[PDB]
């Protein structure tokens, strides 16, 4: 519940006040799913219930394939400009 | 055009060979000012060429003879105009 | 204090040992072309990166996909008695619909590399 | 054709009465005649020494205690040129082999640090009295005896106390001994100075980054005990070898980090704790700063105006900021290029995945 | 085919000092636009004018051939040079052999009159 | 020794932060990814501690064995350029930083609990002062774990979810495809 708005919360306001990177964006993205999940397996054990596991898991098996879109999409925008620079997504 | 006739005519001097040290002007021939000679007309528009972020093609840094031609040809906006 | 935490937590704060027996017996008096990297070689500041082909970076790419299918076939391999002739059923389907996209692929040739500098393979013809 | 630009002629006679005639045109084959003894030749000046003798054919004898440290040597001369001797302070019948056949003795003998067998005392003035009276008995030409600079009978250091004992004892044994006092030498390998000052994690001063002294260039030291050793008008002379500008160690500090393009680390801690922390890493084996060169950090150089200088030899040094460029830009990380931007649509126009 | 390296100019030996002279001040530019080069990847211990000094140096060496085919000659072996400088194909000992000006002196007895050379026996 | 372990979830909340702040601050992008990987490893600890050890392999062998793989493998492909942490440059976002980080902090703490007042709703979220009694039962006669309920539920009771991931799955094979290659014809 703590760690995981924690790194959420902090997750989000790197994304937001990034004047710096696009991997700091994905970076941000990856660990605000992190935070979800841990705050939800942590219910799942103190509820002792299966639904937010298999929510979790199923978080897995997604931001996977998120990760997989994003960074093809990236190879794109780089396959035309050649230099991914501090701004301009 | 006070954008460069400014450093163009600064580097005109920083040129040493110039026997004047202030002869540069605005119609100053490069070579029948006697300023310089034809290697140094070379060495001339590489220093402005260098100067203003650029590189001038051979068939106009052959033409940029005098100080009129160098300024026209910065006026194009290759880069730092 | 299990066996199993002692040997992995002692793995790595031990693992230095023979970095510091190397830092403090060997010698250390670097030179500049013992700095260096190579017999020759050089780059001016043209650029930081090089030109690759698509294929070095899409394996990398599906790899994601196909290592999360063979991943997500674990709960079935630890549910195989529970889930018979019902999960069975639904996990060929999860199969075939993912060997589908498998076929694509192959179909595409997204892996292979192609030849630029191609062999002319076209005839000498002699306008007479 | 190569030259002899070491010699004025090609006859030269030495003052104990050997002929020498220069054979060739100053080459590697070539000879000059003379024979030199070098008694630091493994280290940092004497390295530059000897191979600025062996260039032109002195035959060089290197007396040597570690038969790896030595081997850069070979390479500096012909075949016949450089010759090796094993040799210990504590064994004079070695002193006497290095300097039986020479015309030419330089002792470039010192250590910045005390160790378990050789005091200050014992290797600056007890090992330069064993080498004076060598150099006295086989009545040897010409002794060249470099003691540091601020060298001083009784001093705050004992490193200078030591090396004026030293400069005394030579010149009352050897009367006709040559006396060269180097500054803080910089250069390539540099022992304490450069090389330190881009390498170190931080850097300490019991003082401030305030003892002020003329840096000079190894290799310009070297050449003025070139021409030391062949013009003989310098016999029963002494030299102050000091270089062009002065400066701090602050001065250098900010020199060297501006040409690294990196920020040097400088704490300036007090002096009984950081001669105390000296006096404990004495114990390792291997160098480190010793409390005597915190004892130095308050010790500025005071120049002798009685002694010679380089323009006496007709030199002229270089300074520290011209050639801290070429000393320092190993060190120099070149992190990027500058300002990336105009060019992106430059950047447009070539292929960056080829289909 | 084998094609031509980066820099290559085919052979053609003009029939004119006119075009020839056009050709030589485009090399001198060549040259004085790869001075920078020549300093980054060579690891030169002196400045970018310096080696602008060395090329006009050069380039004035043969300033008053009036010979058409030696003209030639040198304009080809400077293209070459320029070739083998700006592909970074010799190293650093083959560079700075043009540049044994910026070594330190080379010691204190360098004759200029009669009696110094007899006494070094190169008169 | 009995509470040397206890405050294990603690500094891994320590940690936590510490990493993410490490992220935000690295200069090289690389070492984000790296700080990334040890905020992963700290997760997955903290999901030991609370009893998913499951989760915590599913964990290092997914995400750092091929999110993070992926990520260094496209910073060592691509040019992506970096400013670095600067004071000239991201001192401005303090005020709007720290005003949404209470805010935003203290609403994620709020929104858990269902009464009325708003105050007490932070209170209760911070009331974390009384164990939990754990007493054995001896109805569960299988040896069922985590992975085998969650295979058994999303095989049985959530087929349709493993059938539509198929599709997400395809998405991940055919869209990176159809965005990096080009088609001759
Ligand atoms: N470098 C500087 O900044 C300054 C140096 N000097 C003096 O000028 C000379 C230059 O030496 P440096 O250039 O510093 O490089 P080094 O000081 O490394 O040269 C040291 C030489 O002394 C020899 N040596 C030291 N102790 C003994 C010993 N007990 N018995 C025999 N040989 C010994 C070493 O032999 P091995 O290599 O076998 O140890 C080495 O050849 C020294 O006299 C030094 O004191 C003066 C002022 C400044
Ligand atoms: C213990 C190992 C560290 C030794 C050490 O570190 O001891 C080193 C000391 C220091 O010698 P130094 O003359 O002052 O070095 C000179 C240079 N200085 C001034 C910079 C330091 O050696 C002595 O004083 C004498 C002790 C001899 C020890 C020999 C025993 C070796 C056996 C090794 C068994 C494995």
């Amino acid at each position: 519940m703590f760690i995981g708005t924690i790194i959420l919360v902090l997750s989000f306001l790197g994304f937001v006040f990034n004047r710096r990177n696009i991997i700091l964006a994905f970076i941000c993205l990856e660990t605000m799913l992190l935070g979800i999940n841990l705050i939800l397996l942590r219910n799942s054990v103190l509820f002792d219930d299966i639904s937010g596991s298999l929510f979790a898991i199923v978080i897995i098996i997604l931001a996977g394939v998120e990760s997989a879109i994003g960074l093809s999409l990236l190879v794109s925008y780089y396959r035309l400009r050649g230099v991914i620079n501090s701004y301009g997504i | 055009r006070p954008d460069a006739e400014k450093r163009i005519a600064a580097v005109l001097e920083s040129f040493d060979k110039i026997s004047n040290p202030a002869a540069i002007t605005p119609t100053a021939s490069f070579a029948k000012d006697l300023n310089l000679d034809s290697l140094d007309t070379v060495e001339v528009v590489v220093a402005i060429e260098e100067e203003f972020g650029i590189e001038i093609p051979d068939k106009e840094a052959d033409e940029i003879k005098s100080v009129n031609q160098a300024v026209e040809y910065i006026l194009a906006q290759p880069d730092a105009k | 204090m299990n066996t199993f935490i002692i040997f992995i937590i002692l793995i790595p704060i031990v693992g230095f040992a023979l970095l510091a027996v190397n830092i403090l017996l060997a010698v250390y008096k670097p030179y500049n072309e013992k700095l260096g990297a190579f017999e020759c070689g050089l780059t001016s500041f043209n650029q930081t990166r090089l030109a690759f082909n698509a294929a070095f970076i899409l394996v990398a790419i599906l790899f994601l996909p196909f290592d999360l299918e063979i991943s997500t076939l674990l709960p079935y391999v630890m549910s195989i008695y529970l889930v018979s002739n019902y999960g069975f059923t639904i996990v060929l389907l999860f199969l075939l619909i993912l060997i589908i996209g498998f076929v694509y692929e192959i179909n595409t040739n997204a892996l292979k590399i192609n030849k630029h500098n191609k062999p002319n393979t076209d005839s000498l013809i002699y306008k007479l | 054709m190569n030259s002899f630009e070491n010699l004025a002629q090609d006859v030269n006679i030495t003052r104990s009465g050997k002929t020498l005639i220069a054979k060739g045109t100053g080459g590697r084959s070539s000879r000059t005649g003379y024979t030199a003894t070098v008694f630091g030749a493994n280290g940092f000046l004497g390295s530059y020494l000897t191979a600025k003798l062996a260039k032109h054919g002195t035959t060089v004898v290197v007396p040597y205690r570690e038969e790896m440290a030595k081997r850069h040597l070979k390479v500096t001369g012909d075949l016949g040129v450089v010759n090796f001797l094993e040799m210990d302070l504590r064994n004079l019948e070695s002193i006497d082999e290095a300097v039986r056949h020479s015309d030419i003795v330089v002792n470039l003998i010192g250590r910045e640090y005390e160790t378990k067998n050789f005091n200050y005392y014992d290797v600056h003035v007890e090992g330069a009295r064993r080498i004076a009276e060598a150099v006295k008995k086989h009545n040897i030409a010409r002794y060249i005896h470099v003691s540091a600079f601020n060298a001083e009978i009784d001093s705050p250091s004992e490193f200078n106390h030591t090396k004026g004992l030293g400069e005394q004892v030579t010149k009352d044994i050897v009367p006709w001994a040559t006396i060269v006092r180097p500054a803080p030498m910089f250069g390539r390998e540099d022992k304490w100075f450069l090389d330190r000052m881009a390498r170190s994690p931080c850097l300490v001063s019991a003082n401030k980054f305030q003892e002020t002294s003329n840096p000079v260039h190894v290799i310009d030291v070297a050449a003025a005990l070139e021409r030391i050793c062949f013009d003989d008008s310098t016999v029963a002379q002494t030299f102050e070898l000091y270089g062009p500008q002065k400066f701090t160690q602050k001065q250098i500090i900010d020199m060297v980090s501006e040409t690294l393009r990196k920020e040097v680390r400088h704490i300036e801690l007090p002096k009984a704790l950081y001669q105390a922390y000296t006096k404990a890493t004495q114990a390792i084996w291997w160098p480190t700063y010793s409390p005597d060169q915190v004892e130095r950090q308050f010790l500025s150089q005071k120049i002798d105006p009685s002694a010679k200088t380089f323009n006496d030899l007709d030199l002229t040094p270089m300074e520290l900021p011209d050639l801290m460029f070429k000393l320092i830009r190993p060190y120099r990380v070149n992190t990027f290029q500058h300002d990336v931007s105009q060019l992106e649509n430059k950047e447009k126009t070539f292929v960056h995945i080829l289909d | 085919a084998i094609i031509a390296t980066a820099f290559a100019e085919t052979v053609k030996f003009s029939g004119s000092k006119q075009e020839l002279q056009k050709r030589t001040l485009a090399l001198y530019r060549q040259f004085l636009r790869g001075a920078p080069t020549f300093a980054d990847l060579y690891e030169v211990q002196f400045s970018i004018p310096t080696i602008r000094t060395k090329i006009r140096q050069e380039f004035e060496r043969h300033r008053f051939v009036d010979d058409l085919s030696i003209q030639n000659v040198l304009y080809a072996k400077g293209h070459m040079e320029y070739q083998e400088c700006i592909n970074f194909w010799k190293q650093q000992a083959q560079f700075l052999k043009y540049f044994p000006e910026e070594d330190d002196i080379q010691g204190r007895h360098q004759p200029s009159n009669f009696v110094d050379k007899f006494l070094k026996n190169r008169a | 020794m009995m509470y040397l372990t206890y405050y294990f979830i603690e500094i891994t909340i320590f940690l936590a932060i510490l990493c993410t702040i490490f992220i935000i601050s690295a200069k090289n992008p690389m070492v984000s990814i790296l700080y990334m990987i040890a905020l992963f490893v700290i997760a997955a600890m903290y999901l030991y501690l609370i009893g998913l050890g499951i989760f915590s392999l599913l964990y290092i062998m997914i995400y750092i064995g091929a999110i993070a793989v992926l990520f260094l493998f496209i910073i060592t492909l691509l040019d992506i350029n970096s400013t670095e942490l600067s004071v000239k440059s991201n001192i401005r976002d303090l005020p709007l930083v720290l005003i949404s980080l209470i805010v935003l902090t203290i609403s994620g703490l709020m929104i858990y609990s269902n009464d009325s007042i708003l105050i007490n709703k932070l209170l209760e979220a911070f009331g974390n002062d009384y164990n939990t009694i754990i007493t054995q039962d001896w109805f569960n006669i299988e040896n069922t774990t985590l992975l085998t309920t969650i295979g058994n539920v999303l095989l049985t009771n959530n087929a349709f979810i493993l059938l539509v991931l198929a599709i997400v799955l395809l998405l991940g094979i055919i869209g990176p495809i159809s965005i990096t290659m080009k088609h001759k014809e």
